[PDB]
RNA sequence: CGCUGGGUAGCCAAGUGCGGAGCGGAUAACUGCUGAAAGCAUCUAAGUAGUAAGCCCACCCCAAGAUGAGUGCUCUCCUA
RNA sequence: UUCACAUCGACGGGAAGGUUUGGCACCUCGAUGUCGGCUCUUCGCCACCUGGGGCUGUAGUAUGUUCCAAGGGUUGGGCUGUUCGCCCAUUAAAGCGGUACGUGAGCUGGGUUCAGAACGUCGUGAGACAGUUCGGUCCAUAUCCGGUGUGGGCGUUAGAG
RNA sequence: UCGGAGAGAGGCUCGGUGAAAUAGACAUGUCUGUGAAGAUGCGGACUACCUGCACCUGGACAGAAAGACCCUAUGAAGCU
RNA sequence: GGCCAGUGAGACGAUGGGGGAUAAGCUUCAUCGUCGAGAGGGAAACAGCCCGGAUCACCAGCUAAGGCCCCUAAAUGACCGCUCAGUGAUAAAGGAGGUAGGGGUGCAGAGACAGCCAGGAGGUUUGCCUAGAAGCAGCCACCCUUGAAAGAGUGCGUAAUAGCUCACUGAUCGAGCGCUCUUGCGCCGAAGAUGAACGGGGCUAAGCGGUCUGCCGAAGCUGUGGGAUGUAAAAAAACAUCGGUAGGGGAGCGUUCCGUGUUAGGGAGAAACGCGUGCGUGAGCCGCGUUGGACGAAGCGGAAGCGAGAAUGUCGGCUUG
RNA sequence: AACCCAGAGCUAGCUGGUUCUCCCCGAAAUGCGUUGAGGCGCAGCAGUUGACUGGACAUCUAGGGGUAAAGCACUGUUUCG
RNA sequence: AGGGUGAAAAGAACCCCCAUCGGGGAGUGAAAUAGAACAUGAAACCGUAAGCUCUCAAGCAGUGGGAGGGGGACCAGACC
């Protein structure tokens, strides 16, 4: 939620489950809140790829 | 100057967790140092201003400050 | 007086919380497509 | 903040003034050991108030420490013991190199505050601290001249604080106030004051103009 | 203290001095000043005035262990 | 004198409080020591006085009632174990209560009327009375919290006065 | 009333000797609320640097001591 | 049916009642739910209220009750209305131009409401009483006329009058005004004794009603892997199950002695005591010891003075103060 | 109504206590009776071993009632012409 | 109520501290850490040394995560 909530405009943690279930991704089982620190371009890479 | 106490006081509180960081761990002191200047000019709304009271007291009975 | 004050398990019968709008009792949790089953977890390679 | 600059002396027993009027009054004789000089004055500018310091009991060298006399010679003044401040409203015109101040200014002033260190008593009890009352003497008590009660039953389950024990009585400063001045001596170093100051002859004592 | 008679310095009061001040701030009850929602009115909804032994400040003392640990002045760090 | 609402308010009704007597028997009987007094608190306002005000069948003095206000005060005694209460002299007034009697690991009398005795009454009697009277041991070096004083260490980013 | 002073034996300090009742372990705050309906131990807030010494005893439903009062026992005993 | 136990003090919550005062966390019953014997989550804390039934592991996912400002996980989410009392925890009778509506009924472009101004008179002081009662101390009805309208008067006042004034009508500006029911949320009523004491901070929304989408949220479910019980009578595999007090049944570990046993082993170190990067569901086993110095395993069996944290147990040792 | 020894390890419907592990199952606080009420006997409800059995849970239908509601036709009671 | 140094007292010649008690060397013994309080010696209890760490802190003292640091190491990622 954190990770998500530094880009400033209005996209919450929900939002991100919106379109993370959306466009379908089976379960990453919130490993992606460890590469959301371990790798923070290749969660910019996902989060970049939910928008599209 | 013209910001309203309890809002600004949360979103002091969520930078001085450290809870707008991807390194948030809530055992450590991951926050950030913050400064507000202009504590003179807090806006609150309602009646505020006449009716809610900052009261303390000591130990002992009799000493709870108006 | 003759107001009787609510005791230990009649003051749970009163002052628990009861989500008493009844909007927020309709809902159902939310349903996405299904999806095509994923493969074997692993497979014998010789 | 007081409303002018006082001095200290020293208290020199107690004996009574025969006004010509016919009446007997009690004085307290007040002399001073040495001038007040005015040490070290500190303002609005290098400080957060303005107050006027002067010292009392110029002594021997050896008798006072490195920082004090070096703090007493960044003055110019004469190395001196006792050392207090006034605060002053910022109208003030003193200067730091030895304004020796006579004592002049109280005469005319016929109302005098005065602070000192009272007579220490050392550890006394409830019966003369806080004015209580004794149980009785006979018809079999047991609690004579004891603290009695001390707290309400269990609902408190302890003791308030702040509550009259028994404990060190005196060695703290008092002022006591509004005290009218009387015959000044321009050669005997000798101010009469009615009343009665804090403490016995010998001990500092300050002489500072009334707060009302 | 054998029992009495007085007493300096201490301690004490019954004795001796002093204190309880403020056209300082904001209020509670109340009296109001203009004054609308109903072209009348009304202490109020805008603004605002007198005022309580009550609240705070001023008053006397302690007080930066106020870990938020203050401020100012001054002294001393040398030989291999 | 007219006049429900200056002041009382019948017949009735609605509340708050937990200070009396009660109801339940929920903690405590391998022990929560009752009533009164002394000492010493602290708190509530449902205000006796002190401060401000409204109304008065308030001419003024003194009021009657009521609003705000609990900062401070609320006497000395004869009777009784007395709480309460009666009376005297007053005082601005001599408030009512909570804090397990507020307070017996701070202190003393009547009492859960303990063991002796007597009077009345009840009982055939032993004995008994929410009847009366005389006498009748009350312990204690504070471990911790709490309190009042008073230090020592360390900290306050060099060390101090 | 209305306490006050003084003299001893203690109390305080030092040197010697040196127990006791008690004790689940204690890193043992206040208010307020809840709870077997009176909480340092649970909840929220506030307050408290650590640790001694000397006094005071409000709490730890403090120590004692398987409540003398009340009731139960198909208990015991004295007496009539 | 056979053998063989406990239990027979219940508690609260909903409904049906009696006792009470339709008072009690009160007492007694009847059906049911929970606790008892139930963990977890929500309820600030908190046996009985809601969800829910804990075999175990995972640094897995989806949910129920309940929540999405911060303390504390998830929406300072969207769109309609409401509240201005911090109501948002609280208790009523009753009062109220509070505010947002809704239903009725009555007046207006032939001027509707509010204010100013004008009139409000004649018989008449209706008849009784009183000194006067002239509408104003009261008793009885409580008129008609001019008219634009005036009531034996709406109140004050006067010795009584006189008089001030109103219901009603006339006149100027001008367009909404009454008076009743009613909800929603509010205000007062509403005051306790140690100290905010109502989770806290706080918020005019982060409050209250109506919908829309998602997320958080248990030890629930799902997934991946073990264990055991029942089918079951061998193994494998399958399905169901596996909270538990009083209690019942099945299976095991350990201790000392005895048969094998003058056992294997052991002054090249047995038992003890202390140790583990080992194995078991666990009671425990096995292994290692610069300590110690002579006994004694396993397996297959048997018998107990057989297993310790409780008895104001008890005996020694040693603390606290 | 002494003390010591013995019956006597009196008796106690009372109190406290009763020690290793794992797995499966799992209550009751009710009735009746009691010189009984904090005890006990039986029933109810457990465990285990059986023998007969074919039911449980949903839906429908049929029977007796006299509760809730209702009503004044009986028994009372009551307001008014 | 109080048993067990050794196999054999071979029970410590002599030197030092020194009034003794005791202690250290030396000597006996396989063992003197088997020394007459003498055989294995555990827990409570009292200690001393080494590593890390506590003086703004509310706690049935744990447990899950683990900052920083220390130690040996060999499956150096592991263990304490």
């Amino acid at each position: 939620n954190a990770a998500i909530r530094e880009r400033g405009v209005y996209y919450n943690y929900s939002k991100f489950i919106h379109d993370l279930y959306k466009r379908q991704l089976l379960l990453n089982r919130k490993i992606l809140a460890q590469i959301a620190i371990l790798n923070p371009n290749c969660i910019y890479m996902i989060y970049n790829e939910i928008i599209k | 100057t013209d910001l309203i106490l309890g809002r600004m006081a949360s979103t002091i509180a969520i930078h001085i967790r450290g809870k707008n960081l991807a390194s948030y761990t809530p055992s450590v002191d991951m926050g950030a140092f913050v400064i507000v200047v202009n504590a003179d000019k807090v806006a609150v709304s309602g009646k505020k201003r006449t009716q809610k009271l900052y009261r303390r007291h000591s130990g002992r009975p009799g000493g709870l400050k108006e | 007086s003759s107001r009787p004050q609510k005791k230990g398990t009649a003051h749970h019968m009163k002052t628990r919380p009861k989500k008493t709008a009844r909007w927020d009792i309709k809902r159902g949790p939310a349903v996405y497509p299904p999806l095509p089953p994923l493969p074997a977890e692993w497979t014998i390679v010789s | 903040v007081d409303a002018g600059i006082g001095v200290m002396g020293t208290k020199l027993g107690m004996m009574s003034f025969f006004e010509e009027d016919g009446t007997v009054v009690p004085v307290t004789v007040i002399g001073f050991k040495e001038g007040n000089i005015v040490t070290q004055v500190k303002t609005e500018s290098t400080d957060g108030y303005n107050a006027v310091q002067v010292g009392y009991e110029r002594l021997r060298d050896r008798k006072l420490t490195m920082p004090e006399r070096g703090h007493l010679n960044k003055a110019g003044v004469i190395p001196m013991r006792h050392l207090q401040e006034f605060r002053l409203v910022s109208v003030d015109d003193f200067t730091p190199s030895q304004k020796l101040l006579f004592e002049e200014l109280f005469k005319e002033g016929d109302m005098v505050d005065i602070s000192g260190t009272t007579i220490g008593k050392g550890f006394q009890g409830g019966i003369k601290r806080h004015n209580f009352k004794r149980g009785l003497m006979t018809h079999g008590s047991k609690s004579h001249r004891a603290l009695g009660s001390i707290g309400a039953g269990t609902t408190p389950g302890h003791v308030y604080k702040g509550k009259k024990m028994p404990g060190r009585m005196g060695g703290t400063k008092t002022k006591i106030r509004k005290l009218k001045i009387m015959k000044i001596d321009t050669d005997l170093r000798v101010v009469m004051i009615k009343g009665a100051v804090p403490g016995k002859p010998g001990n500092l004592l300050r002489l500072a103009p009334a707060k009302i």
